[PDB]
């Protein structure tokens, strides 16, 4: 038997949460081939810490 | 006299422990032992001058202690603040005799008996020691002074300190950011260098090279790996009352606007910072180059090329610079 | 109550009544933003 | 605090020309 | 306890790294010269009324 809160999330919002998800989904595989879309972690990572960075230099 | 060396030891360890653990009310105690670093006795001032520098380096506060004078106060209402004020006017007054008696030590013309030698050198190793956490506090003017006036003379290979001195003074310029320190021991550097017309040891002028207010780096830098517990779990909270909460909340906005003026405020004063003290060190730099001294052109050369782009023989040198292992020279090379 | 009297030491304690009095006006005046508090703090 | 609330603007100039 | 000559205390104070080694052409600087040479810099950079009455870059472009 189908809950109540099911009925009415499937009577109300699965229309647009399907197509946000689809949006989503092609955004994300639009992105992924790209080259300059990385996380702060990994930026940071890349950029290295400051005696790295004079280590690069010398 | 040995005897009298063990008493004196013994005394000097008992203010000691009776300021250390609870210093508000043990004033006197702290009062008399930096008026035994005035004594005319060597053995009571270079014991008494040696044992203060931990007893300032944990009473001196993290902040800078205001002139708070009654006049503008005129409220007589304290129980335990105004010994607390007391307290702070007292270690004001104590440790600027203790600075004026440092400064006056470290001037010795190495003409004197060895002994006003020795004392001169151990009153410079405990101003070199205090400055490493006291430099954020009242009269660090005369430390900067009374250091800068032992590295920049003429002769400073003898001196069993410069190394250490030069060392210290690399360091706070690499750890400080905003340039206010910076600035500070600039101006100074460049008030003692008009004097002696430009004339230095290539080490000493090297100092400059470590001001961190003249360099730049990436802005998403790896710090280190710092790890601490975000926010304490909600299962394990201390109660508070509705009116504990509320304070909690304000207290809480007001710090965070605290914060954004206080890092806005630190942000617009690098600038002028940086722009002060580049003025400085291109002056002394062209200075030294209208000198023609043949021991320094490296070394100038060497900042020009560093710190060119944020304007608008080894071995006849020691103490080599800073972080050398990673710095690698780029115009005074070997 | 004080039954005693100052010919000139009564303008001076006057005088410095307002200029405490002035120099709290100003700081509060000033410290209407956030900014020179944190210069202060460095001052 | 802000004690000036002590004395009115009128007792304040009054005093202050007194000066 | 161990019989020493110092007090377990003054042991403790005196055995800090601090105490080490602590047993019991030319030129010197001229203070004069530096003060008169900052009074005219002071004189170059730049009574009884009441305060409240009398009041009543070479980093500006860089490459970056």
């Amino acid at each position: 038997k189908v809950s109540k809160s099911t009925k009415k999330f499937q009577s109300k919002h699965l229309k647009h949460t399907l197509d946000q998800r689809r949006k989503e989904k092609i955004q994300k595989k639009r992105i992924q081939g790209r080259r300059g879309n990385k996380t702060d972690q990994e930026k940071a990572d890349a950029a290295g810490t400051r005696e790295q960075q004079q280590l690069k230099k010398s | 006299t040995e005897e009298k060396i063990l008493q004196l030891k013994e005394d000097i360890a008992d203010l000691v422990t009776k300021v250390m653990e609870e210093p508000e009310e043990n004033t006197a105690a702290l009062g008399r032992l930096c008026k035994m670093v005035e004594s005319k006795n060597p053995n009571t001032c270079k014991f008494s001058m040696l044992a203060l520098v931990p007893v300032f380096k944990s009473i001196i506060p993290g902040y800078r202690i205001r002139p708070l004078t009654e006049t503008e106060k005129k409220e007589k209402v304290s129980k335990e603040v105004s010994k607390l004020r007391n307290f702070e006017q007292a270690l004001v007054y104590n440790y600027k005799n203790y600075v004026g008696r440092l400064q006056s030590l470290s001037k010795t013309p190495s003409n004197a008996a060895p002994i006003q030698v020795s004392l001169g050198i151990l009153a410079t190793q405990a101003a070199k020691e205090l400055i490493s956490t006291a430099s954020h506090f009242n009269f660090r003017t005369d430390i900067f002074t009374l250091l800068l006036r032992r590295i920049c003379k003429p002769r400073i290979s003898t001196d069993p300190t410069s190394i250490q001195i030069i060392q210290t003074f690399e360091t706070l310029l690499n750890e400080d950011e905003e340039g206010s320190i910076s600035f500070e021991i600039l101006r100074i550097f460049n008030k003692i260098l008009k004097t002696r017309n430009f004339n230095i040891e290539e080490s000493v002028l090297n100092m400059l090279l470590s001001l961190d207010v003249l360099h730049d780096y990436d802005p998403n830098t790896k710090l280190k790996g710092n790890v601490s517990a975000p926010k304490l779990k909600k299962k394990d909270r201390v109660h508070l009352s509705k009116k504990q909460r509320k304070a909690r909340k304000e207290m809480q906005q007001i710090e965070e606007e605290m914060r954004n003026a206080e890092q806005a405020v630190s942000a617009e004063e690098r600038e002028r910072n940086q722009s002060e003290i580049l003025k400085i060190v291109f002056t002394i730099y062209l200075n030294i180059l209208k000198n023609n001294a043949k021991t320094l052109i490296g070394s100038v050369l060497e900042g020009l090329t560093k710190f060119g782009n944020m304007a608008n023989y080894r071995s006849l040198r020691l103490a080599d610079p800073l972080n050398n292992e990673i710095i690698k020279p780029s115009v005074n090379v070997s | 109550m004080i039954k005693d009297k100052d010919s000139a030491a009564d303008a001076d304690d006057l005088e410095s009544e307002l200029n405490a009095m002035y120099s709290d006006y100003k700081t509060r005046r000033s410290e209407r933003d956030a900014k020179f508090r944190a210069k202060q703090a460095r001052g | 605090l802000s004690r000036y609330v002590k004395w009115p603007e009128y007792v304040r100039v009054q005093r202050q020309k007194k000066i | 306890e161990g019989d020493h000559k110092l007090s377990s205390k003054a042991r403790m104070i005196f055995n800090d790294p601090i105490f080490n080694n602590v047993e019991p052409f030319d030129s010197d600087y001229d203070s004069e010269e530096e003060k008169n040479q900052t009074k005219k810099e002071k004189h170059s950079r730049d009574e009884n009324l009441p305060d409240w009455f009398l009041e009543d870059a070479m980093n500006a472009r860089p490459i970056k």
